[PDB]
C-alpha cells in the first residue's frame, strides 16, 4: 500500500521475525564432501552453489560465506592482510560488514572465501519490486529513501578513501527487513585483490582512486534510473527494461512521466559527466535535504512501534528463567530414588507443587492445561508472597500446608545445592 | 481439591486460555509487590556451551523392555559418555596457532607450576614438524617420538611398553629370526631397535602405524567396532588400543618359528567365568586375557581395592543364551587364578570416580604386595598385613599413560615411566610427551591432585623382573639370510651377495630410494599470513636400490634392487621426479615385488648393524622416509656445503651426461664416483 | 513503588573476563534499562484512579477515565490544566489540556479551522495534535486540546540536570538535538505556520534514547480573540538560545554543577567564539542562528552540516536494528516458554512415576528422555550444571522442522534411541493434544 512516512513499518512483524530466526536456524546438508564438514572456524554450511550460510565456531554467531570458486595460484598473504585491514575498520548501517577473508584448499580446489554478517530472508531489489509475488510498486518516497541510504554508503566509503565499484547495480544490493531497510553487499573487492600493482603511491600524474570514486556516482545513477523508469512496469505486472550509462540519455529522464522533477534533477546530476565534475557528497546532498528527514522520521517511527509491541512481550523472559530453574531441580535421576524426595521428606513439596501447577485434573477426570493458572502460580512463587497453599500427598488421608515464600526459599536452596 | 478450578488461584479465571494462544500476552497477570530478590534472578555463571564444534551376547534392554518401534540399544564407551553430558568446548583458532619455539627455549622443560589449576609448559602442545633440528627439548639419553603419524596418541602407549624389560627384550629378541608373516610384532621390534639404538635424537612410528592401518583393512572385531578433527578423538580409543595391541601380539607370537609364547605367560591372566541360570544348562569357561578393565562401586583408601575387585567380581547382566532361547537376567561370576609377571590396567570409570581419585592423596600406590588365597586374589600394601601362604609377589609401578586436557580443553596424551639404574641401585622417573623428554621427581610422578591429568593406562611389573637389565639385539646371533638370498612375493639385472665379500664394519655400500606420495600437503590461509597446515603429507616408500661399494667403485651389480608394492590408493605417483610404474600392486605387478614386511628394511638394518658405510646423494631425506636413522659414521654422502642443499644432476655435469628420468641406481652409482672424487680431491 | 530486585547485573569483572563465544545470562535476554523504561511506561499508562461524579467529569466528549497529572502545572494557582485520558475509541489513552473560564463562546467554525490546519500537519518529533473541542462538563465553558501521550518524557532541562541521575550531555547528542529540531522547524514552516517560541529548555521533551527530541506545546494565540515571515525567521534565534544555553552548561552538567541560563539578548558572538569543547562547525552554526540579516533559510542552516546529519541518521538506524534484535529475541523467548510449558505438561506425570525411569507408556518415552536431555544436564567430570544457551538451542531447533538427528540416552546408560527433530515436534504436539483432549 501507499502511506505517509511510517515507511519502515512492516505489514506483519511477528511473522516476519519468527520466520527470520527460523530461516537462520535451518541446516539441511551433511553427508557429501561437495560441501565440507568444517572450514577453518566455520561449519554447518547450507547452500543459498558458490554461496553458503554458515555458523562460526569462534563467535557462535551465524554469518554468510562466499566461495569465490577457483584461483590460479597461491595468493600473496600480505594482499589478503591488506584486504582485511582495509575493509574491517569500515562501519556502515547500509553496508553489510566485512568480518573475515581467508584462503582454503578444503573444497579440493583452491578457493578463497569471504565472510559477511547474516541478514536472513533478504531479497535483492530486482527480486523484491519486480518479480517476487506480491510486488510492492516503487513509490517516489521509497525511491528517495533508497537514494538517501545508498548516498550514506557513498559518504562512508569515500570518507575512508576507497571506491565502492561496479556493484552499485540493484541486483547486488539487497533489502533487509520487508518494507524499507536497504543494504549493499560485495563492494568489488576484486579490484584490490586481483591486481599485481597497486602501491598506493601516486606519481605526479596522480592517483586513480578519484576516477572510480566518480564512477560510483555514475553507477548509483544507473541503478536509481532503472528503478525509477521501470515504475509502470512494476505497477502493472510486467518485465523490466535495463539501461546503462551508454544507453542512458537525459532527454528521456526529462521525458519521464511519474517522477518528482527534483528526483529528475538528482538523476541528471548523477548520470551526467561534466568538463569539471568534482562530484562531492556535499552537492548531491544539497540536492537532497528533506529526504533525510524522511528516512530519519520513518526510522524513529519504526523504533516507537517496536517499543510498543515489545512492551506487551517483555515479561516472558523472566518466566522462562523460572520454569527453567524449577525444571532443573525437579526430575533428576539421582533425585528419583532418594529418601528426601519420597513421601516423607524435605523435598516432597516440590513434586507436589509442580504437579499442582502443571498437572491439572478436570472434574477429577482428565488433564487440562490452563495458561493463566501457570502464570499465576509461577508469578506468585517468584514474588515469594506470604500466602498459604494446601497440598495433597496424594494418598488422600493426610496433607501439607506450605507458604509461597517457603516454597521459594526451599526451591532456591535445592537449586543451589545441586549446582556449585 | 487442587483440580481446576482451585479456589486458591483459578477463582478469577472464567475459562482456560490454551498455552498455544498468541493473542493472550504473558504480561496479563502482574507480579505482586516483592521485598526480596526474585527466584528468576540468575546467578553469575559463565556459559561455555555455545559454538561448540559437534563431533569433537545380549540384545535390547533388561528393565527398559517397554519400548516403541524406535529403539536401537548399543551404547556407553563408543559414543559419548554419561547420560546427557555437555561436550567440552574447543576453539580451532586458539588450537592451531600457538607455537614457534613457544617464544621459550629453556623454560619449556619445567614440569611444575605454582598454580594448581594451570597446565605446565611441558604438558602444553608442542609445535608441528624442510628439516629442523630441535635441540633444547630433550637433554636425556632416551629418544622421543615424532608427533606426525596417522594417529600420534599411540606413541604415548608404545613408549610405555618400551620400558617393560620382558616386553622390550622379547620383541627385540624376535628380530633374530625372520618372522615376516607377523607385521605388528616385527615392525614394533624395529621401532624398539630405533628408540634403543639411538641414545639421542628422535625416532618415528610411521612404519608401525602404516602396518597397523593395513592390517585393519574377536579382537579385530572389537577395535573395528570402536572404529568409525583427524587426530582429535581419544574419546575411549586408547584403552581399546591397549587391548587390541596386546592381544594381537599374543596372537602373532604364536606364528613365530619357535612359538615362544612368552607374552602369553607374562601378560597372561587365566580368567574363570561361571554363569548361573537355567536354559543355559550350566556353563563355565576359562580364557587367557592380556589386560583387565577396571570399573567399580565402593563395597576408597587407595587404588588396590579396585584391582582386587577387577580380579574377582560377580556381575549380573541380562542375556539371551544360544543353548535355550530363554532371555533373562543372568549372573556371571569371574575370578582370575594367576598373578602375571607384568599386568596392565585399563581404566574405564564414571568421571565422578576420577574426581574422587583426584581428591584422595597418593591414590596410586608406588608399590604393593599381592598373592592369591582361596580362589581369591588379594592385594595389600604390606607383607604382614596379609597372612596366608607367604608366597607373595612384589609389584612396583613400571609406568602409566595419562590423558591431559589443557585450559583450551583440547586433549593430548603423555607417558610417565620408571627406569632402573643398576649402579647406585636407583630408580629414575621420566615423562614423555611426543618429542619432549623430561627427568622428573617421584613426588610429582605420583601426584594425582592435578585436575587436567586423568589416568588412562597403568602398567605394573614384578620387582625382581623389572630390575633385570635391558638387552640390545646385538647379544643374539642374527639371521642374515635375506641379504644372501631372494624373497619376492621386470628389472633387468642384479647380483645377490655371496659369503666371500663379507660385509662388515668398514664395508662400503651405496643406496638410493624413491618415494610415492599417499597424501598431498594442504594449507589454509587466514588473514595476517598464517600458514595453517591441515591434512599433513603422507608419503610411502616406492622403490629402494642398493649397489656394491666394495673395492671402491668395482662391481656395478646392485646388492638389492626392490619394489615395495604397497597399496593405500595413492593420490599422485610423482612419475616425473622419479620413475614409477604405476600399478606396482601385488596382484598385477611385473617387477620383483616384495611386501616390505621389513625385508628391504631388514637388509638395510642388518647392513647398518654390521656397520657398513652408506653412500648417496643425500642420506637424510631418504632414511627419514624409510623410517630408519643411522649414525654419522655410516652417513657420508656426496652433497657438499653450499649457500640448504646441493642437487646431484646439476653436479654431475660439473663433474662430467644427465637425463630427465633417472633410475635410482644411476644416482647411487654417480654418487659413489663423486665420493671417490671427494676423497682424493682433499684440499 | 519501585524495585531494582528484578535481576542484578552480573559483576563487571566477569563481563570483562568473558571469552567471545562465552555468554552470560543477561545477554540472552532483554537488557534491564529498556525493560524498566517500558515497564514504567506501561504502569503509568495503565494506572486508573477512582473518581467522583461531582468532583470531576464522568465522561467528556469521546474521552473517559480521567486522572489529573498534578505535577505538571506552571499555572501554580488553579487546579491542573492537563489530565491523562483513556479514549472510548481505540484506547491507547492520550493527554488532554484544559483551558478554563473563557470570556465568551467562540464560534464552531473557528474551532473547525484550527483543527483542520493543525491536523493537516503531521511530523514526528512534534507531538501529534489530536481532536480539539469545547465542553461544559467543567461548567467553566472550557475548551480543551488533545495530544499523544508519550509517557515518562522529561524536558531536556530536567533530563540532564535534575530528574534522573545527572546525564553528561556530550556534544554528539547536541548534534542530534539540532537535527531533530531542524526537522520539526522545516515541517511546520512547510505549512507556512509560525513557531510558538516554546523552543526554550522546558516543554521540549526527550523520549526513546538515544536522544529522540520532540516539541510539545507548539501558536495557542490563534485560539485567542510582525508578519508570518518575521516570526519564521525570529525562531532561528530561539533555537540558538536553546542550543547555546545547553552548550555552555556542559561542564556544569558533567560535575552536576548548577546551571546558568541566558536570554537571546545576552548572547554575544564573541562569547560563542570564546567557548570550548564544541566543534567549530557547530559554533559556526550557532553564530548563524544568533546573527541579524539575506533572509535566514532552512537551506543554509542545513547546508552548514551535511556529515553530522548522516551521523545522526547512522545512529538512529543502528539503534533501530538493536531494538529489532532485542524484540526478536524476547518474542522468541515467549514462544520457547510456551514450548517448555507443553513439554513440562507431558513430563513427570504422577501416573507415570512408578518405574525407575519415569515414562508411563512406551510411546511417550522418547519425549521424556528428551526432557531429561535438555533440562537435566550433567557437566563433564560428572557434576550437575544447568546451561541456558544449550536449552535455547535445543528448544529453538525443536520448534523448527529440521532433520538434525539425536542420540538420546536412557537412564541406564545401557540403551539409546535415535530420533529427528521433525518427529519430536510432531510427537510432542500430538501427545500433548492427546493428553489435553
Amino acid at each position: 500500500e501507499r502511506s505517509a512516512d511510517q515507511l519502515f513499518i512492516p505489514n506483519n512483524i511477528r511473522e516476519d521475525l519468527t520466520k527470520k530466526n527460523l530461516s537462520i536456524l535451518q541446516v539441511f546438508p551433511s553427508s557429501g564432501k561437495v560441501i565440507p564438514s568444517i572450514v577453518q572456524d566455520y561449519f554447518n554450511l547450507v547452500p543459498l552453489t558458490t554461496l553458503f550460510k554458515v555458523f562460526s565456531n569462534y563467535d557462535g554467531k551465524a554469518y554468510v560465506l562466499k566461495r569465490l570458486p577457483n584461483i590460479d595460484k597461491s595468493m600473496n598473504p600480505n594482499k589478503i592482510s591488506k584486504i582485511y585491514q582495509i575493509w574491517s575498520k569500515i562501519n556502515c548501517t547500509n553496508l553489510i560488514k566485512f568480518r573475515d577473508i581467508f584462503q582454503t584448499t578444503k573444497f579440493g580446489d583452491l578457493s578463497i572465501c569471504l565472510v559477511f554478517d547474516y541478514y536472513p530472508n533478504s531479497l535483492s531489489l530486482y527480486d523484491y519490486h519486480f518479480v517476487n509475488f506480491p510486488k510492492f510498486p516503487i513509490t517516489n518516497n521509497y525511491l528517495w529513501i533508497y537514494l538517501v541510504q545508498l548516498t550514506n554508503v557513498i559518504n562512508s566509503i569515500h570518507s575512508q578513501n576507497l571506491s565502492i565499484g561496479n556493484t552499485l547495480n540493484w541486483r547486488k544490493v539487497l533489502i533487509t527487513g520487508d518494507p524499507g531497510r536497504i543494504k549493499l553487499s560485495h563492494c568489488n573487492f576484486m579490484d584490490l585483490l586481483f591486481n599485481d600493482d597497486t602501491d598506493t603511491v601516486v606519481s605526479s600524474g596522480g592517483s586513480t582512486i578519484e576516477g572510480q570514486q566518480q564512477l560510483d556516482y555514475k553507477y548509483l545513477g544507473e541503478l536509481l534510473f532503472n528503478l525509477s523508469i521501470n515504475i509502470e512496469n512494476s505497477n502493472n505486472n510486467t518485465a523490466p527494461k535495463e539501461y546503462r550509462l551508454e544507453e542512458i540519455t537525459p532527454q528521456s529522464i526529462d521525458d519521464m512521466r511519474q517522477i518528482d522533477d527534483k528526483f529528475k534533477d538528482v538523476l541528471k546530476y548523477l548520470i551526467s559527466d561534466n568538463g569539471d565534475s568534482k562530484k562531492s557528497i556535499h552537492d548531491l546532498t544539497s540536492h537532497f535535504y528533506d529526504k533525510m528527514f524522511m528516512v530519519l522520521e520513518s526510522s524513529q517511527t519504526y523504533t516507537e512501534y517496536m517499543e510498543s509491541v515489545l512492551s506487551r512481550e517483555l515479561e516472558n523472559g523472566r518466566l522462562f528463567r523460572l520454569v527453567n530453574k524449577l525444571n532443573c531441580i525437579f526430575g533428576r535421576i539421582e533425585s528419583r530414588i532418594d529418601i528426601n524426595w519420597s513421601e516423607s521428606g524435605t523435598k516432597f513439596p516440590i513434586i507436589l507443587f509442580y504437579d499442582y501447577v502443571f498437572h491439572q485434573v478436570d472434574s477429577n477426570g482428565k488433564p487440562i492445561m490452563d495458561l493463566t493458572h501457570v502464570l499465576r502460580c509461577l508469578n506468585k512463587l517468584d514474588a515469594g508472597i506470604q500466602e498459604k497453599l494446601m497440598l495433597v500427598t496424594p494418598d488422600e488421608l493426610n496433607c501439607i500446608i506450605i507458604s509461597y515464600k517457603e516454597l521459594k526459599d526451599l526451591i532456591e536452596s535445592t537449586f543451589r545445592s545441586i549446582t556449585q | 481439591m487442587l483440580a481446576y478450578p482451585d479456589y486458591f488461584n483459578d477463582i478469577t479465571s472464567d475459562g482456560p486460555i490454551s498455552v498455544d494462544d498468541e493473542t493472550y500476552p504473558l504480561s496479563s497477570v502482574g507480579m505482586p509487590y516483592y521485598l526480596d530478590k526474585l527466584l528468576s534472578a540468575w546467578p553469575p555463571v559463565v556459559f561455555k556451551s555455545e559454538g561448540t564444534i559437534p563431533q569433537l551376547v545380549i540384545s535390547s534392554q533388561n528393565e527398559k523392555l517397554s519400548t516403541q518401534e524406535f529403539p536401537l540399544l548399543r551404547y556407553d564407551r563408543t559414543k559419548y559418555g554419561m547420560r546427557n553430558a555437555i561436550p567440552d568446548y574447543v576453539c580451532l583458532r586458539d588450537i592451531r596457532k600457538q607455537i614457534t619455539s613457544g617464544l621459550e627455549t629453556s623454560d619449556i622443560q619445567t614440569y611444575t607450576s605454582i598454580n594448581k589449576y594451570e597446565v605446565p609448559p611441558a604438558y602444553s602442545r608442542l609445535p608441528l614438524t624442510d628439516n629442523f633440528d630441535f635441540t633444547p627439548f630433550n637433554n636425556t639419553e632416551y629418544s622421543g617420538l615424532d608427533p606426525d603419524v596417522d594417529n600420534h596418541y599411540t606413541n604415548a602407549i608404545i613408549q610405555l611398553y618400551r620400558f617393560i624389560p620382558e616386553m622390550f627384550n622379547f620383541v627385540v629378541g624376535c628380530l633374530k629370526d625372520e618372522n615376516f608373516e607377523t607385521t605388528l610384532l616385527t615392525d614394533l621390534g624395529y621401532l624398539f631397535d630405533m628408540m634403543e639404538r639411538s641414545h639421542g635424537k628422535i625416532c618415528s612410528s610411521s612404519n608401525f602405524q602404516a602396518s597397523l592401518k593395513s592390517l585393519t583393512d574377536l579382537e579385530s572385531l572389537c577395535i573395528r567396532e570402536s572404529i568409525e578433527s583427524s587426530e582429535s578423538i581419544k574419546r575411549n580409543m586408547p584403552q581399546k588400543f591397549n587391548r587390541f595391541l596386546l592381544s594381537q601380539l599374543i596372537k602373532e607370537e604364536a606364528q613365530t618359528v619357535n612359538h615362544n609364547i612368552t607374552l602369553n605367560q607374562c601378560f597372561g591372566l587365566e580368567t574363570e567365568i561361571r554363569t548361573e541360570c537355567s536354559c543355559d544348562h550350566y556353563d563355565t569357561t576359562v580364557k587367557l586375557l592380556p589386560s583387565l578393565s577396571i570399573s567399580g562401586i565402593n563395597k576408597g583408601q587407595n587404588i588396590l581395592p579396585y584391582i582386587e575387585y577387577a580380579m574377582k567380581n560377580v556381575t549380573q547382566k541380562n542375556s539371551i543364551c544360544p543353548t535355550c532361547g530363554k532371555t533373562e537376567t543372568i549372573t556371571q561370576e569371574c575370578t582370575v587364578k594367576n598373578l602375571p609377571s607384568v599386568l596392565s590396567l585399563e581404566l574405564s570409570l564414571l568421571d565422578t570416580e576420577f574426581s574422587n581419585i583426584r581428591s584422595s592423596k597418593n591414590w596410586l600406590t608406588s608399590e604393593f604386595y599381592g598373592s592369591i588365597i582361596k580362589n581369591k586374589a588379594v592385594l595389600r600394601s604390606t607383607a604382614s598385613e596379609l597372612k596366608g601362604t607367604s608366597h607373595i609377589f612384589k609389584y612396583e609401578l613400571n609406568g602409566y599413560v595419562a590423558k591431559i586436557t589443557d585450559n583450551n580443553n583440547e586433549t593430548r596424551l603423555v607417558t610417565y615411566v620408571k627406569k632402573y639404574n643398576p649402579k647406585e641401585n636407583c630408580f629414575k622417573w621420566l615423562m614423555f610427551n611426543d618429542y619432549l623428554v623430561v627427568e622428573i621427581t617421584e613426588e610429582e610422578a605420583l601426584k594425582m591432585t592435578y585436575p587436567w591429568k586423568t589416568p588412562e593406562i597403568i602398567i605394573y611389573c614384578d620387582a625382581e623382573e623389572l630390575r633385570k637389565p635391558f638387552f640390545s639385539v646385538d647379544t643374539y646371533s642374527i639371521n642374515y639370510d635375506i641379504l644372501f638370498r631372494d624373497y619376492f612375493a621386470a628389472r633387468r639385472e642384479y647380483k645377490l651377495l655371496t659369503h666371500d665379500e663379507a660385509p662388515k664394519s668398514g664395508t662400503l655400500v651405496a643406496i638410493d630410494a624413491e618415494f610415492v606420495s599417499l597424501q598431498s600437503e594442504l594449507c589454509e590461509i587466514d588473514h595476517q599470513g598464517i600458514r595453517s597446515i591441515i591434512r599433513p603429507k603422507r608419503t610411502a616408500l616406492a622403490r629402494i636400490s642398493i649397489i656394491r661399494g666394495e673395492e671402491g667403485e668395482l662391481y656395478g651389480v646392485p646388492f638389492v634392487d626392490d619394489y615395495v608394492v604397497n597399496t593405500n590408493h595413492i593420490e599422485d605417483y610423482l612419475t616425473r621426479y622419479s620413475g614409477i610404474l604405476p600399478g606396482d600392486l601385488d596382484p598385477e605387478k611385473s617387477t620383483k615385488r616384495l611386501v616390505r614386511r621389513n625385508v628391504v628394511y631388514r637388509k638395510v638394518w642388518l647392513l647398518m648393524q654390521l656397520g657398513c658405510v652408506f653412500v648417496g646423494h643425500g642420506l637424510n631425506n631418504d632414511f627419514k622416509h624409510i623410517n630408519i636413522n643411522v649414525p654419522r659414521n655410516q652417513i657420508r654422502d656426496t652433497a657438499i656445503y653450499f649457500l640448504r642443499y646441493l642437487s646431484l644432476r646439476y653436479l654431475a655435469y660439473v663433474l662430467l651426461i644427465q637425463e630427465g628420468n633417472h633410475d635410482s641406481i644411476e644416482d647411487a652409482h654417480t654418487a659413489l664416483i663423486l665420493y671417490k672424487k671427494y676423497l682424493h680431491l682433499k684440499e
